[PDB]
């Protein structure tokens, strides 16, 4: 509405604007190999898939942009476009080779030879699986026979789980005792590359990264550049990927050599072990601390009260200090006169403290008369 | 104790108010940072939406709990305003009022 | 070069009570003065372990169990004796298995196809002209293909002398298979007990996440003999175990409520569907 | 969905017998003063009892 | 190219995403492509792209 | 005034009800007409659950 009647309102709580912003990511150099992981003159069979270790590099990853085209790019658990952004706790590679018609099954809560029996993702799955056609490395005239995968199991595979047995599969009744024949296959078959082949039964080459965000050290980061940190000013916070807005001091907790951030009963974050100087650092929220308007009718006049609770007033956490700043027992009164009288209650205040807008005309504050 | 009832009862709604911000309510996560540092702006408010459905609704169970204890104490203050008028200010016939 | 040990004497299984032990961190957040409720593959409190001895006086005992959803291992130790593991299904190269050992020098993990013997054991010699004593034997595996995880720790060379007297340090693991992650949780107390478990509260934090990416569902103890000139006959029979023991429980999925104290130790934990009464205390929190 | 769904169900179960409980206090306390001013005496108050 | 096509839809990263053209995903509109072989390509490689 | 307020309230508390009409409450729309034009019957149901 347009019109306030005559009385004491709530509003919002005292609110501070953050300064300046700040980007607090772990200090290294090195590209992260990526030439090793999607450059590689060999990549290995769907069945007996190759996991690589990644940690202390810069996924920049616009290295690829000049000669790298992936057929698909799906990242789960995360968007692509804050990659650039963030920091990866514990990063593993897999690589294989399937055929281009299976990877589809590369995704979690899938079926199928591929998903079931060589290589399957769980669902609480952060990552993202890049697959690429590899016809021109992977195919040869003939027939390229050294790439094979499990087409016989007698149970779908766990999640992450390899299995290079090669133990004769029985699919029948009778025992096979270790040699093919009737009911009797052997696990793995090898698939048939070649140049004059259909895109679906052509080689892809897959990788799926997978890591975890916001909750453990990391040693993988993007390509972010670092700031100088700033304490005891409400300021925007990026600490190894992690947003926010608040004010940072030094802190006496002692995390654990695996601990990076600190939580409260509220799960938001307390606490955070600073990344490039090993040291810990509280973030508390910057806005704090309730105002109430005490205004006559707007008709009457525009001038008004206001209350800041819990500041004392005897550089303040006050809009605009102005004139007529008197301390009452209900928090600091800005905009209001003291008169050393008493009189009954116009517009509470509290603590024992009433307003009234009096004679020129001004807004009086005094302690209310009982009788 | 029946005034520390009171007093703990306002206490420990607002400190199980505080407690219920760690619910998901569906969303990947119950901490507004930890959405929009992992999503973008595009589902994270689907997220935050679901943040704040569950929110609001714990404030409104808040304040639905509060109305009913407000008023129960108008019911004993109102009681007690009566005893303050017919046993202070006078003397009371009724049996086992005051 | 693996030989069979014979001169054993049968007995039962000994069984223990676990009092209130087996509890790791649950995650790697910094979390202080605060009961948070977390569910889990616990060590339920107070269940029933198994107890295997390793003494002459010989019995000693390092049979294959099963690994149910995860393995509660105690060791109860004065002279490292208990020095590592082996899991897998079958054990017998026809699958991938894991191999966990603190040969005296490093610490080695692989995940490989070992071929493992019926009595996988180190051997430390006593030596009568020097009083020293160094690792001998190594009988653990008789051959090792298709090998593919590999880690080996910086070199060192730890205490293995007999000692003769009490039990000092009790190292306490969780080992859990998850997703293709073989995490371990590890814990070392000192202590002056004799026989069982050590009362008390301790919690153990995380040590390592392994990409083993392997099924596991048994796992044998790896211990070391005492070899000496006191001890006739051939390897299968010249030897003698020292003083030692291990206490082994199943984790299961369980409701815990933690107590982290001012400083970010879990101090204590009631574990809910224990009893009604720990029903109660989870309730109220 | 269906978990938040259930818990809404039970809240709302739960302030509705909160409503009645404050009713049946009120008509247990105006119960409990007949039995103070009628039972154990007799009440000069018209229409009361 | 036939592998960027996946790029030109909201919330995505790449060449085509970042450096040459982008969508928001409050985006109401819709996204046709087809493939332009043997109008677009020719022998030695058609560079005016 | 007393009087007054027991009116008002109510009055107030209707038309806050009319006004919370305009809130999506999570689906794409506040209005069940743009939804049921835009979607289809195929995810028109979820919007409108
Ligand atoms: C078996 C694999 C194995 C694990 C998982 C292991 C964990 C482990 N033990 C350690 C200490 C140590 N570890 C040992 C020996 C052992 N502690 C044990 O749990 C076992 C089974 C032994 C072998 C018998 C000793 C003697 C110390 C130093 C104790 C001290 O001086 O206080 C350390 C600290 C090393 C450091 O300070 O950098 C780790 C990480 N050590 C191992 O050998
Ligand atoms: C992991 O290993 C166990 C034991 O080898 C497998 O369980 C066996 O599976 C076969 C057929 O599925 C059964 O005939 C056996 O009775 C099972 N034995 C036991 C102890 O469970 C299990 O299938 C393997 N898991 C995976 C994903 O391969
Ligand atoms: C304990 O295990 C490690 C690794 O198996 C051994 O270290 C290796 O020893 C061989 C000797 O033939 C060397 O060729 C290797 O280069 C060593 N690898 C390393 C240090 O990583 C070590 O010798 C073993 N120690 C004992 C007492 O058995
Ligand atoms: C003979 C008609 C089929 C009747 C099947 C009836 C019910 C089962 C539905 C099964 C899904 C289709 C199976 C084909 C996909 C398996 C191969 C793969 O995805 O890799
Ligand atoms: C060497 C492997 C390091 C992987 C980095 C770790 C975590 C972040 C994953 C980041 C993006 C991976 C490469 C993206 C390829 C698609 C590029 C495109 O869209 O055109
Ligand atoms: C580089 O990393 C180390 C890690 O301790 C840190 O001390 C140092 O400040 C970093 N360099 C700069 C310029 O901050
Ligand atoms: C990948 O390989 C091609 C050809 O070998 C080369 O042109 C390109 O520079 C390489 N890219 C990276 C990131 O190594
Ligand atoms: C304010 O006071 C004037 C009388 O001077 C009156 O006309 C007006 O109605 C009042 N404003 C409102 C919103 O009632
Ligand atoms: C802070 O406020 C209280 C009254 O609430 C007052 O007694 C005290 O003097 C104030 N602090 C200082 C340093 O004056
Ligand atoms: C109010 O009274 C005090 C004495 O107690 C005096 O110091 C002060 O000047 C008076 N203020 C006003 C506005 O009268
Ligand atoms: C005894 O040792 C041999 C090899 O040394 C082994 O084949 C055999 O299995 C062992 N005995 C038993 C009962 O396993
Ligand atoms: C383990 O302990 C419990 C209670 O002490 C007992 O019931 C159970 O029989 C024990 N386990 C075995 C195999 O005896
Ligand atoms: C000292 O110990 C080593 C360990 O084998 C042994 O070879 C050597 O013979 C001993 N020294 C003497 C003089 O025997
Ligand atoms: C496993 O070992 C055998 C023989 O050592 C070999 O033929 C086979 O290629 C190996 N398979 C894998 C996945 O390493
Ligand atoms: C916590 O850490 C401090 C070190 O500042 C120490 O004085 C205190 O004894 C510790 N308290 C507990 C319960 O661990």
């Amino acid at each position: 509405s347009f019109t306030v009647e005559k009385g004491i309102y709530q509003t919002s709580n005292f609110r501070v604007q953050p300064t300046e912003s700040i980007v607090r990511f772990p200090n290294i150099t090195n590209l992260c190999p990526f030439g090793e992981v999607f450059n590689a003159t060999r990549f290995a069979s769907v069945y007996a898939w190759n996991r690589k270790r990644i940690s202390n590099c810069v996924a920049d990853y616009s290295v690829l942009y000049n000669s790298a085209s992936f057929s698909t790019f799906k990242c789960y658990g995360v968007s692509p476009t804050k990659l650039n952004d963030l920091c990866f706790t514990n990063v593993y590679a897999d690589s294989f080779v399937i055929r281009g018609d299976e990877v589809r099954q590369i995704a979690p809560g899938q079926t199928g030879k591929i998903a079931d029996y060589n290589y399957k993702l769980p669902c609480d799955f952060t990552g993202c699986v890049i697959a690429w056609n590899s016809n021109n490395l992977d195919s040869k005239v003939g027939g390229n026979y050294n790439y094979l995968y499990r087409l016989f199991r007698k149970s779908n595979l766990k999640p992450f789980e390899r299995d290079i047995s090669t133990e004769i599969y029985q699919a029948g009744s009778t025992p096979c005792n270790g040699v093919e024949g009737f009911n009797c296959y052997f696990p793995l078959q090898s698939y048939g590359f070649q140049p004059t082949n259909g895109v679906g039964y052509q080689p892809y080459r897959v990788v799926v990264l997978s890591f975890e965000l916001l909750h453990a050290p990391a040693t993988v980061c993007g390509p972010k550049k670092s700031t100088n940190l700033v304490k005891n000013k409400c300021v925007n916070f990026n600490f190894n990927g992690l947003t926010g807005t608040g004010v940072l001091t030094e802190s006496n907790k002692k995390f654990l050599p695996f601990q990076q951030f600190g939580r409260d009963i509220a799960d938001t974050t307390d606490a955070v072990r600073d990344p490039q100087t090993l040291e810990i650092l509280d973030i508390t929220p910057c806005s704090f601390g309730g105002v109430s308007v005490i205004t006559p009718g707007t008709n009457t006049s525009n001038q008004v009260a206001v209350l800041y609770q819990d500041v004392n007033c005897t550089t303040w956490r006050v809009y605009s200090t102005g004139s007529n700043v008197f301390q009452t027992r209900a928090g600091c009164l800005i905009g209001a006169e003291h008169v050393n009288n008493s009189y009954e209650c116009d517009i509470p205040i509290g603590a024992g403290i009433c307003a009234s807008y009096q004679t020129s005309q001004s807004i009086i504050a005094y302690t209310m008369s009982l009788g | 104790g029946k005034l520390q009832d009171v007093v703990n009862q306002n206490a420990q709604a607002l400190n199980t108010l505080v407690k219920q911000l760690s619910s998901n309510f569906g969303a990947i996560s119950s901490v507004l940072n930890d959405i929009l540092s992992r999503l973008d702006k595009c589902e994270a408010e689907v997220q935050i939406d679901r943040l704040i459905t569950g929110r609001l609704q714990s404030l409104q169970t808040y304040v639905t709990q509060q109305l009913i204890r407000a008023a129960e104490i108008r019911a004993s203050a109102n009681l007690a305003a009566t005893k303050m008028s017919e046993c202070v200010l006078g003397q009371s016939k009724r049996v086992d009022f005051c | 070069q693996c030989v069979n040990l014979t001169t054993r004497t049968q007995l039962p299984p000994a069984y223990t009570n676990s009092f209130t032990r087996g509890v790791y961190y649950p995650d790697k957040v910094f979390r202080s003065s605060v009961l948070h409720s977390t569910q889990d593959l616990f060590l339920p409190f107070f269940s029933n372990v198994t107890w295997f001895h390793a003494i002459h006086v010989k019995r000693f005992d390092n049979p294959v169990l099963p690994f149910n959803d995860g393995v509660y291992f105690a060791s109860t130790e004065k002279s490292n004796i208990i020095r590592g593991w082996i899991f897998g299904t079958t054990l017998d190269s026809k699958t991938q298995s894991l191999l966990i050992v603190n040969n005296a020098t490093n610490v080695v993990i692989k995940v490989c196809e070992f071929q493992f013997c019926n009595d996988p054991f180190l051997g430390v010699y006593y030596h009568k002209n020097n009083k020293s004593w160094m690792e001998s034997e190594f009988r653990v595996y008789s051959s090792a293909n298709n090998c593919t995880f590999e880690y080996v720790s910086q070199p060192f060379l730890m205490d293995l002398e007999g000692k003769q007297g009490n039990f000092k340090n009790l190292r306490e693991f969780v080992f859990k298979n998850i997703d293709g992650y073989f995490k371990i949780y590890s814990k070392h107390t000192p202590i002056n007990l004799v026989r069982d478990l050590p009362q008390g509260f301790s919690a153990l934090e995380p040590l390592v996440d392994l990409p083993i990416g392997i099924n596991i569902t048994r796992f044998q103890t790896l211990l070391a003999l005492h070899r000496s000139y006191l001890t006739p006959g051939d390897s299968s029979s010249g030897w003698t175990a020292g003083a030692a023991a291990y206490y082994v429980g199943y984790l299961q999925p369980r409701t815990f409520l933690l107590k982290y104290n001012e400083n970010g130790t879990i101090t204590d934990a009631v574990d809910c569907a224990l009893d009604p009464l720990s029903e109660t205390k989870c309730t109220l929190k």
